[PDB]
């Protein structure tokens, strides 16, 4: 069987702190 | 491996030091004599290289 994942499975891509930024 | 082989056929030991030289916390480190810390002044610094 199946279901919708929504937004799930994002992770911190590198061990660097960043704040107030839209990193890509 | 025969001791009488030509040099290109003799055994060589090989070691390959692979570095995770990343933004992660350090645990293998150069033999540098660390200093006391200074703040609010303009200073040179070296944190983990
Ligand atoms: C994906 O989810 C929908 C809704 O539950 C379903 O119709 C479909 O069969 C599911 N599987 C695949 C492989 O699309």
């Amino acid at each position: 069987a199946y279901t919708n994942s929504f937004t799930r499975g994002v992770y911190y891509p590198d061990k660097v702190f960043r704040s107030s930024v839209l990193h890509s | 491996f025969q001791p009488t082989y030509g040099v290109g056929y003799q055994p060589y030991r090989v070691v390959v030091l692979s570095f995770e030289l990343l933004h992660a916390p350090a645990t293998v480190c150069g033999p540098k004599k660390s200093t006391n810390l200074v703040k609010n002044k303009c200073v040179n610094f070296n944190f983990n290289g």
